[PDB]
């Protein structure tokens, strides 16, 4: 692993989930049973590290 | 079902589940409301 950086366009391997983008702080509410998120049509919209 | 029947008569409901399709609604907090 490495260290994570926010609000800069990076590439990320979150537990085998490979994607690209800008990470920032989310006002959404994950319940503890949740593992990750998606919003519409299998695009991971939020992730808890 | 297992009871802690004290040495001295309890109510519950059981239904059987069936395969079919559903439409579920989520609110803001990621939970089910309808």
């Amino acid at each position: 692993s490495t260290n994570l950086v926010k609000n800069k366009c990076v590439n990320f391997n979150f537990n085998g989930l490979t994607g690209t983008g800008v990470l920032t702080e989310s006002n959404k509410k994950f319940l503890p049973f949740q593992q990750f998120g998606r919003d519409i049509a299998d695009t991971t919209d939020a992730v808890r590290d | 079902t297992l009871l802690a029947l004290h040495r001295s008569a309890a109510a519950y409901y059981v239904g059987y589940l069936q395969p079919r399709t559903f439409l579920l609604k989520y609110n803001e907090n990621g939970t089910i409301t309808d």
